[PDB]
């Protein structure tokens, strides 16, 4: 059982089809683990589309992906990613209904980049855009739980800022009871930390 | 505002931050440099995250530019009225004769068409 | 019989009232008045006597 | 069993007590009662009652509330709640402070149609009708909330919502079987706790349907059919109290 | 959600496409279904249509059942039905043989209203005018008897029941959210395994209602209501299907 993403472009839901994009989706066996009808901004639609960096037809993609709301899907199947692919359909319309009249971008696809849908390419990507869009949906408990990938992940970026808290804390030696002590070092990890800026009013 | 909303009341239509619509209604006749408060309806308090402000509307009163003599006339008549107590039976049917002849259904300007 | 003389009504100039009985005739020249007008409650008269 | 009480089943149960309104003012609130409920973002808005007024314009009053919690002993509802003299476009009541609350309890007697007019009490106190209005259906909601027992329960969080399991009240005669709103599910306060002349049940065992009445609250209607298992509850008549319930009874 | 059809409801959602019911028939309905209900014993007993006969009376028809069974892999309802000229006497419609109901197939036309005129068939046949009537409406029965998908359940003993929780049919603009009623809940049997023409559907996404017209039976109307989870069908017209339909379409 594997998952990947997909979402509605603003082309198909412009139109009123998305409700039926949903319905041929479950039917053919998939199951919607989160949807969200959310409109992209430049900014957050230039890093979604950072592998086709500086291309030539990045302008257009970015400006059509953020003139509408579009719809975001997690898809779960035993063959999520390449069954998604296949009923997805081949990448442009008007092969595609020469290839494949039966398919989402025949039926609802108008263009070579309307295309009506979005889908993934590779596991990798696929749980790289889904920590994108729903970075609560719990996921992949494999690669991340690895005592080689573990050690590193902690030493790497949890490690710098902790090393520091229990030195002061230390130093500072509170109240034997760990309560105080619990709640010192937590104010201090949310007080100065490397990534988050200190808020001043 | 136009004056007579002012005067007569009516209800401001104010599309929040949030996505929700709201319509207020004036509740008096509203004073010149006056204000109104929807309480609940400001923006979130940094310290709770539940409670808010309160949204307050500043009343800048739009009196029309051009006033015929009749419709001072009728002005007049209406800021000078006698209480309801005090009325005459001669006043009494003058103003329902004039009441439902300004509400005449075919040739009354009680509601009009724009064109 | 105290809500009857109060309440029961009838359009004003439906009847006309006999100078000697307190007995109401119909009135044949009666024309009615149409829309909000019997609305107004001058357009409208007691049926019954005051009690 | 249901999840919320329809317009025109209400309309229909009550109709018999006077709890009627204009149809051209029942279209207009079929049209306009989803209009209102996708504008603001309530989730369950239906018609609380219907005031008269000095004129003919009647206020129309419905209610809305999104979260309904329990605190502090309570099932607490943030009931919002609207206001038109026709179904056609409802405006907002305002919440009244607890000065304007005491001010507004002294002035009886039955209110004009033009929602900016200004009562006079004593130093003058100037009030706004529509604070009276909403002082009024306070009032009322406070006294007269009716709803089968065991209709809600407690959930996780700590919400009321509906009991989507309720079988429906066994005796439905008996004031045992009602409830306010505002008492916490597991509590077994009801309407008997009251006081004991205030509300009248009258039941058609045949049909299936009961009807309580307040007296203390002249106006207030609520029915509940058994058969189909929906209740609902209206108000018509003005907001006035009837103080002297010893002499009437 | 709701347990029984309500005809109220019906007769105001179905108005629209011209399935109504006379004003004193409506108040005779009100008053004499709830008797014949209880004198039957039937826990349900609805209105299921009006046939329209030659002369002034029509043909109501009501049908009531006590509990639906799951055999021989379908929902078996045990149905009987009540037919009646005013809308205060329920008399009973007798079942018919198979061979009568052929030769019910082969009248055509407007029946008339009297119940005791015989047709002539052909040796010759008598036919009994209710012996029509029956042929009729259990052919427009058996052919079109809709109920949102799932909105009912199996239990312990086998008994097809109400499914109290219920989500409600999702994507309610397409047929797979209805189905018929004989089907099982569990199959994935729906509204559209059977013609492709031979039914349509209308819907309102703000208010959340669905119509569903039965079109090789013009007459069958049924309603699917989103925010209040209540559906019902009604039948309206003389029994005869439109065999000329792909013309139509």
């Amino acid at each position: 059982l594997e998952k990947t993403f997909a979402l509605i472009k603003p082309d198909a839901v412009r139109a009123g089809k998305a409700q039926e994009i949903m319905q041929l989706i479950e039917l053919n066996g998939f199951t919607i683990i989160a949807k969200q009808k959310l409109q992209l901004t430049r900014a957050r639609a230039e890093e979604f589309y950072g592998e086709h960096k500086g291309k030539e037809f990045f302008p257009k993609l970015v400006n059509f992906m953020t003139s509408g709301p579009i719809w975001a899907l997690v898809l779960a199947k035993p063959g999520a990613i390449l069954a998604w692919r296949a009923l997805m359909g081949p990448t442009n319309v008007f092969k595609a209904r020469a290839e494949q009249p039966k398919c989402l971008r025949a039926l609802y696809g108008t263009d070579g980049t309307q295309n009506a849908t979005h889908g993934s390419d590779s596991p990798i990507s696929a749980a790289r855009e889904i920590k994108f869009f729903f970075p609560t949906l719990s996921g992949d408990p494999t690669i991340y739980a690895e005592p080689t990938a573990a050690a590193e992940y902690i030493t790497k970026r949890i490690q710098p800022a902790l090393a520091k808290a229990l030195a002061a804390l230390a130093r500072e030696k509170p109240s034997a009871d760990k309560f105080e002590a619990i709640t010192f070092v937590a104010g201090y990890l949310l007080q100065n930390n490397p990534n988050k800026p200190k808020v001043l009013m | 505002l136009p004056l007579h909303h002012a005067l007569i009341g009516t209800t401001l239509d104010i599309r929040t931050l949030d996505d929700r619509d709201l319509k207020v209604p004036i509740s008096d006749i509203m004073r010149p440099g006056s204000s109104l408060t929807v309480p609940g309806e400001g923006m979130p308090l940094p310290a709770t995250p539940s409670a808010r402000g309160n949204l307050v509307i500043e009343i800048d009163l739009l009196f029309p530019t051009h006033l015929t003599e009749t419709q001072k006339m009728l002005l007049r008549s209406a800021f000078f009225l006698p209480p309801p107590t005090e009325q005459n039976e001669e006043t009494k049917k003058a103003l329902r004769d004039y009441e439902a002849a300004f509400k005449h259904d075919l040739k009354g300007w009680a509601t009009v068409f724009k064109r | 019989a105290r809500i009857s003389a109060a309440t029961v009504c009838c359009p004003r100039g439906f009847f006309t009232a006999d100078d000697d009985s307190a007995e109401l005739s119909a009135n044949d020249e009666w024309v009615p008045l149409k829309g909000r007008e019997m609305a107004l409650p001058v357009n409208w008269s007691h049926r019954y006597a005051h009690l | 069993v249901q999840l919320e009480p329809n317009i025109t089943l209400v309309l229909k149960h009550l109709a018999s007590c006077g709890a009627v309104v204009s149809a051209e003012q029942q279209a207009a609130l079929d049209h306009s009662i989803p209009i209102k409920r996708i504008e603001a973002g309530l989730r369950s808005l239906t018609l609380w009652g219907r005031l008269t007024t000095l004129n003919g314009k009647d206020y129309l009053v419905a209610e809305g509330y999104n979260v309904a919690s329990s605190k502090e002993g309570a099932a607490v509802y943030e009931t919002k709640y609207f206001y038109s003299q026709d179904g056609a476009r409802w405006s907002d009541l305002q919440p009244v402070d607890s000065e304007t609350a005491t001010r507004c309890a002294r002035i009886k007697g039955m209110l004009s149609g033009d929602p900016a007019k200004n009562y006079e009490l004593e130093l003058v106190f100037q009030i706004p009708e529509l604070a009276v209005l909403r002082c009024r259906v306070d009032a009322i909601a406070t006294a007269t909330s009716v709803i089968p027992t065991d209709s809600t329960i407690l959930n996780a969080a700590s919400q009321v919502v509906p009991n989507r399991l309720f079988a429906g009240a066994a005796y439905p005669e008996k004031l045992e079987s009602y409830q306010h709103r505002f008492s916490l599910p597991g509590s077994g306060v009801t309407l008997s706790q009251d006081l004991r002349g205030t509300w009248a049940v009258q039941y058609d065992a045949f049909k299936g349907v009961a009807q309580v009445r307040s007296l203390l609250f002249p106006g207030y209607f609520f029915y509940y059919a058994a058969n189909e298992l929906t209740w609902g509850s209206l108000y018509v008549g003005d907001g006035l109290r009837n103080n002297d319930l010893i002499f009437m009874l």
